[PDB]
């Protein structure tokens, strides 16, 4: 939901889609552990026990058996890390049936938010824009680089259309623990959805160089039940 | 025939320390960041 | 054209019969290479001001 | 090469006879240790033979070396050691332990 | 009948036809060979051009035998495509009314 | 013949160079060109007179390059079997070079034409866009570029069957051909409804026919200086490279426009 | 003095004025990386005050400098030039006036980076410069055409010296050498210029589309006009992922050597190893948006590029396990090109490692545009190429210079940087798996820990660059006597175990390929009479 | 007019450089020479007012 | 469950949406010359593009139409 200091993994997930990625990413880093090991300790143990050699096997130059091996069983091993990676790739583009859609519009250093479904008794499309808070006007707890003035709130048990796009050049609507990562380019719309499990805040930034104030383009998702969701909804 | 001792001997012996030896090269060679973290205040010691 | 042989003719600069020492030519080559970024964040911090 | 050991043998002792040099027997001899097997020791014994018609002792020396160094054991050492010691002792060379002895 | 059906199938049957007519010529022209290679290649692709050409202009001899068939198309069937958008947003108004 | 006399010679086939000013002139001019187009470009420069100098010192310095190549190849003796090889291989090389800088132009316009945009209209050529139809003056460029090969064809032909009138006439009618051509295109972009601001339509039509455009005045320069040297006994009946290159480029500038032709003209209307 | 190397031409020369150039640029980008990581060492602003456009210029001025300006002249200008004519017994390349002005476009390139740094405000857009940042509404001034026009002019120097080299190699082999029996360095070149001369025209005609559409008023990638910048991204890439491959096929020959000759055993399967890099050349081509995974692609087009990224591990697993066996059953001679290829062994797979995570777009989403990926194209970069061009120095400079260097200072640098990289770059892995954004001046305050030890490794890297820098004066000067004195290894094979010392001084050398034969500075005619070969 | 045999005699015996050997090759190589040098020198001379921002005039 | 929104479409099933909304919105004010006014299912429409399009091409449009510059048949 949040870096910590002196982190090494994921951050925590809230989606299905991040709990895929993340046992996606642990099932290659198992095949990719294996590799290594086995690479490690040829490249260990060849330098520890032939640079005592005074002979060298100056006619080893075929290998036949063997070559046929090592070129099919990178092959086998490649197949067994695309069979789940193809699964989640063809799972996580289907947008079926979502309760909510939410724009997301990058302009130069702030994000602009648009709930759009006139679910309201208003009836009227909701928007604002969310600044980062400035360093000199941080109130004491805030996190810098990542507080903003105003929040996105999103209801959980929620499937949710993320439709992203730009206004001037181009930037990236990323939250890494819900796990999305969508650029947001001036001439088009993109989707992503997500459904979140869990209520609480999530950070993410704009994953994009936009300029000279990159740094400072911060996304901030609260994410809470249903009613607390509607009764912010009623003013703004 | 087989002259001499044991083939599993004969590279057991010779296979054994360079085991640890390799542990210990990748441990420092991967896990050198775990001896920033431990002295680091983020441990709370 | 032929050119000459030898073990320090193959460098476009000079390095043994010289009248200055060649290490001015040799550091002073490569601290150039090393201060042009510092040239360019000088100015462009003039520019704007910060100096 | 889909060669036998037995055609090892007879390829490296005619390899052995036809040397002329001492560029050629440490030639010979540095390709014929640079396999996966240690030699037999007719060849070796054809090497110390070959070694002695060039009039260089300290390649006679470095077989016994170079065969330390390929052999799996002590034991293969000693069995070499073993039957081919009345040729060593008939040339006369030393080993290089009993030469340098630590 | 078939005239449609394979024209719209236009620019990637003259493509074709032009690899054809180049790839066809080039045994042609080598087989009698004193000429260096490059000099066959330029006579082939030489003739081949003018094939498809030719063809070209037929091709826009059929582009108006054809469309006598029906009248003012690059419209007409925008017409399909937004006349059953149109009641496929007339499938969704009814049973969300009546759901 | 004996050994005194073929050490007076080099042993092996290929050109050693003498050293020579016009690489790192051409380096200088190409410097003065991209640094006065970049301040003409926004405005710290008054007027053109720098990129034009920038422009004429570039050209005239490659021209003293190839002046410098002719005199190798015809008063020198330079130029052996090994070395015409390696020539014509260095000028494949190039035109492939050449034929995927426009397959990156048709990549763009396919990129625009394959799904267009909204802003355009869902359209291709987009609304208010009066196309250049291909039955009136590109259907006379598209003639008289198979014809100009055709007599560029017979010219070779008579260049190496000792021909000589047959042959410069035959590169005369070509090289006015080529500027017919040029002309022709001339007058399309002058009467021509869109501009080259006129969208994205203009930017990919003027970007894949002017580069065509800029390649067919150098066909016109290098058929003329072909012209030069064949009057002035330069090319001979064996050894004619610079020719042989110049044909090439024709029968490939050829192709890229009957491809421009049918994308940019027939299908693409 | 003039004609000799302002009128060059001779590639002999032109070769080490691009070594000249090329580690001259090489300080440059490691100064303005200094820059970067002093910045970044520590929340807040540090060092510029404020000032993110003079961060993101000093970014766009590493990168290039870095790839276009010290990897692509040192090995391929440099390494080449010398190297594939006296491997092939060419006398010189043909056409050597193009190979002059191929290196003299190159400081007129610099030149105009360097001012299109002193202008404005520099072009900050990254080294990939996407409009619409990069347009005229978002960069106003001359400092992208600038940038636009260096690039124009590598990218010159870089198709001249391809058509050179596929010619000179096509055309001037010596009289036994058929194209299999060429060595791996010359395959290595070869197919680095075939990747050049066709990668280098869509990124011309992407960037001319770029110049054009800030000064021309016209619209390729404008969207209020009809263009779209990912069209860009697509022309753009289709250089960028040959242009990587071409930074590293030549390191995989360096390596191929170096491994080999002190091993003192030849390559395993030297033709598995030519149809291995042809097969990671031509395969280049068709995997270029895995840099797109993101922009919005189909499920199906994502699906083909995972699988076309994922099969080019097997050629490189291919080589890298045939270096492995061309090191098994060897007589490993511990200098410093054997200790560059070993690092360059296991830290190029741990690059690829990364790389093949990244292959999986499923997977992408968690890391793109974030420090992971610098984590990977820094290992496989600042480890596999500059370890490879480290070792191509080590390996030839005592042979084309004529001076030995300082062995022990040579392998004190060689530890420093080894320690320095891994200190910088694999904490990367740990930032960009949490979250870290990539092309930030600043950060959350929770990325500072790892920020912090990757910014003191850089002080580690630098300082063995001015040891490299002192070893490089110690052999300019006092390379004559680390011959006579025991400070410098004088043969790069030992003797044989049966070869006796006076048996060993009638072959010194015994190399499978011309450039270790010749003479130490080697002559201006080379090859009078034209090398031979059964 | 076939002068291709009289141009091989002079330069093959010929000292001066290749661009100097015929004799035309004062009319050109002269006035190039002054053209490069302020075709060369003149944008380095406007470097200093693009650095500082100083557009020239033109009203 | 209050809550309901555009559901996915078979014409347009993929991640990039553009022809969503502005063949919706060009869909709607096609409606109102050939359907007219207080037509029950161009709300269809109207949900479609004012859901997944942003207020500054909405605007952009609308303002394109008063023009005579909107790229569209829509009279
Ligand atoms: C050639 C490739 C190359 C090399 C070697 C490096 C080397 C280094 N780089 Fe970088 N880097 C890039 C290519 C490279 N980089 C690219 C492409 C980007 C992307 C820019 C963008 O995002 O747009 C980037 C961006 C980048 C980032 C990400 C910042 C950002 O996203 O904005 C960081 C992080 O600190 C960084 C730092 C460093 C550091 C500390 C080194 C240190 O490793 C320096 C230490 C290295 C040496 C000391 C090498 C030896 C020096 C020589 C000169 C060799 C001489 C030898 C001979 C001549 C024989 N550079
Ligand atoms: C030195 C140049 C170089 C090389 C060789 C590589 C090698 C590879 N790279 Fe990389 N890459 C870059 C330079 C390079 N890359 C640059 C500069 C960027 C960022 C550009 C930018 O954004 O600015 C980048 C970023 C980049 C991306 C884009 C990610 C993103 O931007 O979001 C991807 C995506 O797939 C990728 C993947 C790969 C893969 C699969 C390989 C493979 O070729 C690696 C193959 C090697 C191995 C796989 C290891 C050895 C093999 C074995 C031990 C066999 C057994 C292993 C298996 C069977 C898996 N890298
Ligand atoms: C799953 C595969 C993972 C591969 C990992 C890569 C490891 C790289 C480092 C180790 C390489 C070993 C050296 C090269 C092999 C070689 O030396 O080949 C040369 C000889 C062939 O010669 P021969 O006719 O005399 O033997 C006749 C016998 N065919 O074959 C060998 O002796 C080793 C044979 C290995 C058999 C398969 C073992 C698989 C486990
Ligand atoms: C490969 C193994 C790499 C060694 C990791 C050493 C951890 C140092 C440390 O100590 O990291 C400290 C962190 C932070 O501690 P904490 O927040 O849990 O503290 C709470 C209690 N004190 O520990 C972790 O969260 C993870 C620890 C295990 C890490 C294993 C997973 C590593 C990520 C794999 C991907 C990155 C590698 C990319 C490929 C090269
Ligand atoms: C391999 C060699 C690696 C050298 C670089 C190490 C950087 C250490 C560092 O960066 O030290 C930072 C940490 C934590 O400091 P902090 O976060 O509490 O304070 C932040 C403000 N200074 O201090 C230490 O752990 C000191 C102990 C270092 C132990 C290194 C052990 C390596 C094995
Ligand atoms: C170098 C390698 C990369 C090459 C990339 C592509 C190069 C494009 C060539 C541009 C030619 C465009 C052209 O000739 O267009 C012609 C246009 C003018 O025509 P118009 O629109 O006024 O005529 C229509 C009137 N009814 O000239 C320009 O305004 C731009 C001139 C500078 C181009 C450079
Ligand atoms: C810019 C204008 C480009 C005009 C090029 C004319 C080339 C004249 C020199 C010449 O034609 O060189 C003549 C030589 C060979 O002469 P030969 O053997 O036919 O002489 C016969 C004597 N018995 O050909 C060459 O080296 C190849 C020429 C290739 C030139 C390509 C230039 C492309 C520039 C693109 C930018
Ligand atoms: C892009 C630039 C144009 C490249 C043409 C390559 C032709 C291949 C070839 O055949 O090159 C042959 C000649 C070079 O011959 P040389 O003097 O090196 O050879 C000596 C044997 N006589 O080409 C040229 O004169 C190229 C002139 C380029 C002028 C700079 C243009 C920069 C833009
Ligand atoms: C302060 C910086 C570090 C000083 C090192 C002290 C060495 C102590 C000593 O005096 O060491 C004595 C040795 C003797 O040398 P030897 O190996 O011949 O004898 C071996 C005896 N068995 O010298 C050395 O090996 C080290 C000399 C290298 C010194 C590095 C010089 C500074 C490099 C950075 C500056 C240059 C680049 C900057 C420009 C961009
Ligand atoms: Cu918005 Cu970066
Ligand atoms: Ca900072
Ligand atoms: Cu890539
Ligand atoms: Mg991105």
């Amino acid at each position: 939901d949040v870096p910590t200091p002196y982190a090494c993994y994921f951050q925590d997930s809230a989606t299905p889609n991040q709990e895929g990625i993340l046992e996606l990413h642990d099932n290659i880093m198992f095949y990719l552990l294996v590799i290594l090991g086995l690479v490690s300790w040829m490249l260990y143990t060849i330098v520890m026990t032939y640079s005592k050699n005074p002979i060298a096997y100056k006619y080893i130059k075929h290998g036949q058996t063997i070559e046929v091996i090592w070129t099919i069983f990178p092959a086998v091993i490649l197949l067994i890390i695309a069979f789940p990676s193809f699964i989640l790739l063809y799972l996580c583009d289907e947008v079926i049936s979502p309760a909510m859609t939410i724009k997301a519009i990058g302009y130069q250093w702030y994000w602009k938010y648009e709930y759009s479904d006139f679910i309201n008794d208003s009836g009227e499309t909701v928007e604002f824009e969310s600044y980062v808070i400035p360093d000199e006007l941080l109130e004491e707890g805030q996190l810098r680089l990542l507080d903003t003035d105003t929040s996105m709130v999103v209801p959980v048990d929620t499937h949710i259309r993320f439709v992203v796009t730009a206004a001037d050049v181009i930037h990236d609507f990323a939250i890494p623990s819900l796990g999305i990562k969508v650029d947001a380019t001036p001439g088009r719309l993109n989707q992503v959805s997500a459904l979140i499990q869990r209520e609480g805040v999530f950070y993410g930034a704009c994953s994009e160089l936009c300029g000279t104030g990159h740094a400072n383009m911060p996304i901030k998702i609260e994410a809470v039940s249903l009613p607390k969701f509607l009764e912010w909804l009623n003013e703004q | 025939g087989r002259i001499g001792e044991s083939w599993v001997i004969t590279e057991g012996r010779r296979l054994i320390p360079e085991i640890f030896q390799w542990s210990a090269v990748l441990s420092v060679c991967l896990g050198w960041p775990g001896a920033v973290y431990f002295f680091s205040k983020a441990r709370k010691a | 054209v032929h050119f000459k042989d030898g073990v320090y003719e193959n460098i476009p600069f000079k390095v043994k019969g010289r009248k200055t020492p060649y290490a001015l030519s040799h550091f002073g080559f490569f601290a150039i290479g090393f201060a042009v970024p510092f040239v360019a964040c000088y100015v462009q911090l003039k520019k704007s001001g910060a100096f | 090469d889909e060669e036998t050991f037995e055609e090892f043998t007879a390829r490296y002792e005619k390899e052995f006879d036809e040397a002329y040099d001492l560029f050629e027997v440490q030639r010979v001899l540095n390709n014929c240790f640079s396999y996966d097997l240690v030699p037999a020791p007719a060849v070796i014994e054809k090497a110390l033979r070959a070694a002695r018609r060039v009039n260089d002792l300290p390649t006679a020396i470095r077989v016994f070396e170079a065969l330390k160094y390929k052999v799996e054991n002590e034991d293969q050492y000693k069995a070499y050691l073993d039957e081919l010691k009345d040729v060593r002792q008939e040339l006369g060379v030393p080993l290089k332990e009993e030469l340098f002895p630590s | 009948k078939f005239v449609e059906g394979l024209s719209n199938n236009k620019y990637k049957i003259i493509t074709g036809a032009w690899a054809a007519s180049l790839y066809g010529s080039w045994v042609i022209v080598n087989k009698d060979p004193i000429m260096t290679k490059a000099q066959k290649i330029v006579q082939a692709r030489m003739y081949a051009q003018f094939i498809t050409v030719g063809l070209l202009l037929a091709s826009v001899g059929l582009s108006m035998y054809e469309n006598k068939l029906h009248p003012n198309k690059q419209k007409v069937n925008e017409m399909r495509r937004w006349e059953n958008a149109l009641r496929v947003a007339e499938e969704e108004e009814r049973l969300e009314k009546e759901g | 013949m004996t050994h005194l006399e073929r050490s007076r010679h080099q042993q092996h086939p290929f050109h050693m160079v003498m050293p020579s000013p016009w690489p790192i002139v051409v380096s200088f001019a190409l410097l003065s060109l991209a640094l006065s187009t970049a301040l003409t470009m926004h405005g710290y420069i008054g007027n053109m007179n720098m990129v034009y100098l920038a422009l004429f010192v570039l050209l005239t310095s490659s021209i003293l390059w190839f002046r410098d190549i002719v005199a190798e190849a015809t008063y020198l003796g330079d130029h052996t079997m090994a070395v015409r090889k390696g020539i014509n291989l260095g000028f494949l090389m190039f035109v492939l070079s050449e034929v995927l800088i426009f397959a990156g132009l048709f990549w763009a316009y396919f990129h625009s034409a394959m799904s267009p945009d909204v802003t355009l209209g869902a359209c291709w050529p987009p609304v208010g866009i009066e196309a250049v139809q291909p039955t009136e003056l590109p259907l006379l460029n598209t003639i008289i570029l198979l014809s100009s090969g055709a007599t560029v064809t017979y010219s070779h032909h008579a260049l190496i069957a000792g021909n000589r009138n047959k042959a410069l006439s035959g590169l005369l009618i070509t090289f006015w051909l080529i500027v017919i051509f040029v002309t022709c295109q001339y007058i399309e972009y002058t009467n021509a409804a869109f501009t080259i601001s006129d969208g994205v339509y203009g930017s990919v039509f003027y970007a894949g026919t002017g580069l065509h455009f800029l390649h067919m005045v150098m066909l016109a320069a290098m058929l003329g200086v072909n012209y030069w040297r064949m009057r002035n006994y330069h090319l001979t009946a064996g050894h004619h490279v610079g020719y042989e290159t110049t044909i090439i480029y024709t029968h490939v500038l050829d192709v890229i426009w009957l491809f421009l032709y049918v994308v940019f003209y027939w299908w693409g209307v | 003095m003039v004609q000799r190397w302002l009128y060059s031409t001779n590639a002999k020369d032109i070769a080490v004025l691009y070594f000249m150039l090329a580690i001259f640029s090489g300080m440059a980008g490691t100064a303005m990386s200094l820059i970067i990581r002093l910045e970044l060492a520590a929340p807040g602003s540090q060092y510029l005050h404020g000032n993110s456009q003079l961060f993101n210029v000093l970014v766009v001025g590493h990168a290039v400098l870095m790839i276009f300006f010290l990897v692509m002249p040192a090995l391929i200008g440099g390494f080449g030039n010398y190297l594939l004519p006296l491997m092939i017994g060419a006398t010189d390349t043909a056409f050597p006036r193009i190979n002059n002005i191929a290196f003299w476009v190159l400081p007129m390139g610099l030149v105009c980076l360097v001012t299109s740094t002193l202008v404005e405000s520099g072009a900050g857009t990254g080294w990939t410069v996407y409009p619409p940042l990069s347009s005229i509404q978002a960069h106003s001034g001359p400092s992208v055409d600038l940038a636009i026009f260096a690039l124009h002019l590598t990218s010159i120097s870089s198709l001249l010296g391809a058509i050179n080299f596929i010619v000179t190699t096509l055309n001037m082999r010596t009289n036994g050498m058929t194209m299999h029996k060429l060595p791996l360095f010359v395959w290595s070149i070869f197919i680095t210029a075939f990747l050049l001369l066709l990668s280098l025209p869509v990124l011309s005609a992407g960037i001319t589309m770029l110049l054009l559409d800030r000064n021309f008023n016209t619209s390729f990638f404008e969207v209020s006009g009809g263009g779209d910048p990912i069209l860009y991204e697509h022309l753009f890439w289709f250089f960028g992922h040959p242009e990587v491959y071409i930074l590293i096929i030549p390191g995989f020959g360096i390596i191929s050597h170096v491994v080999s000759t002190y091993s003192k055993k030849p390559v395993f399967g030297e033709i598995s190893m030519v149809y291995a890099m042809a097969s990671i050349g031509l395969l280049g081509f068709l995997v270029w948006s895995h840099h797109m995974y993101i922009v919005g692609l189909d499920a199906d087009t994502r699906a083909y590029f995972t699988s076309a990224t994922m099969i080019i591990a097997i050629p490189t697993g291919i080589k890298i396990f045939s270096w492995l066996a061309t090191i098994h059953g060897g007589s490993i001679r511990l200098a410093t090109p054997m200790l560059y290829a070993i690092a360059f062994l296991f830290l190029f797979t741990m690059g690829g490692l990364t790389g093949v995570a990244l292959a999986n777009a499923s997977l992408d989403v968690a890391f793109h545009d974030t420090y992971y990926v610098v984590g990977h194209f820094h290992y496989v970069l600042s480890m596999g190429a500059i370890f490879s061009l480290f070792a191509g120095y080590y390996y030839w400079s005592p042979q084309i210079l004529g001076l030995n260097y300082n062995e022990k200072l040579a392998q004190i640098q060689f530890w420093l940087i080894f320690i320095g990289a891994n200190v910088i770059f694999f904490p990367m892995h740990f930032l960009g798996i949490n979250g870290m954004p990539r092309r930030i001046p600043d950060y959350p305050d929770a990325f500072a820990g790892w920020n912090y030890v990757a910014s003191i490794g850089s002080f580690i890297a630098t300082l063995s660059l001015f040891l490299f820098i002192y070893i490089l004066y110690d052999q300019l000067v006092n390379g004559l006597n680390n011959k006579v004195n025991n400070k410098s290894v004088i043969y790069n094979k030992a003797p044989d175990f049966v070869e006796s010392n006076t048996i060993f001084n009638l072959n010194t050398v015994k190399s499978s390929s011309i450039e270790f034969l010749l003479t130490s500075p080697p002559a201006v005619h080379s090859f009078n009479t034209p090398a031979v070969q059964s | 007019a076939n002068k291709v045999i009289q141009l091989q005699k002079i330069f093959q015996s010929s000292t001066k450089p290749l661009w100097w050997r015929h004799p035309r090759s004062a009319l050109y190589l002269y006035p190039f020479y002054a053209i490069f040098a302020v075709a060369v020198v003149t944008p380095l001379l406007y470097i200093p007012n693009a650095i500082r921002g100083i557009k020239a005039k033109k009203a | 469950s209050p809550l309901h929104t555009v559901g996915f479409d078979a014409r347009f099933p993929q991640q990039n949406q553009t022809k969503h909304c502005w063949q919706s919105y060009v869909d709607y004010h096609k409606c109102v010359n050939m359907k007219g006014e207080d037509f029950a299912p161009c709300k269809v429409f109207w949900k479609t593009y004012n859901a997944l399009c942003p207020l500054d091409w909405i605007e952009k449009w609308d303002d394109q139409r008063e023009k005579g510059i909107f790229a569209g048949d829509i009279n």
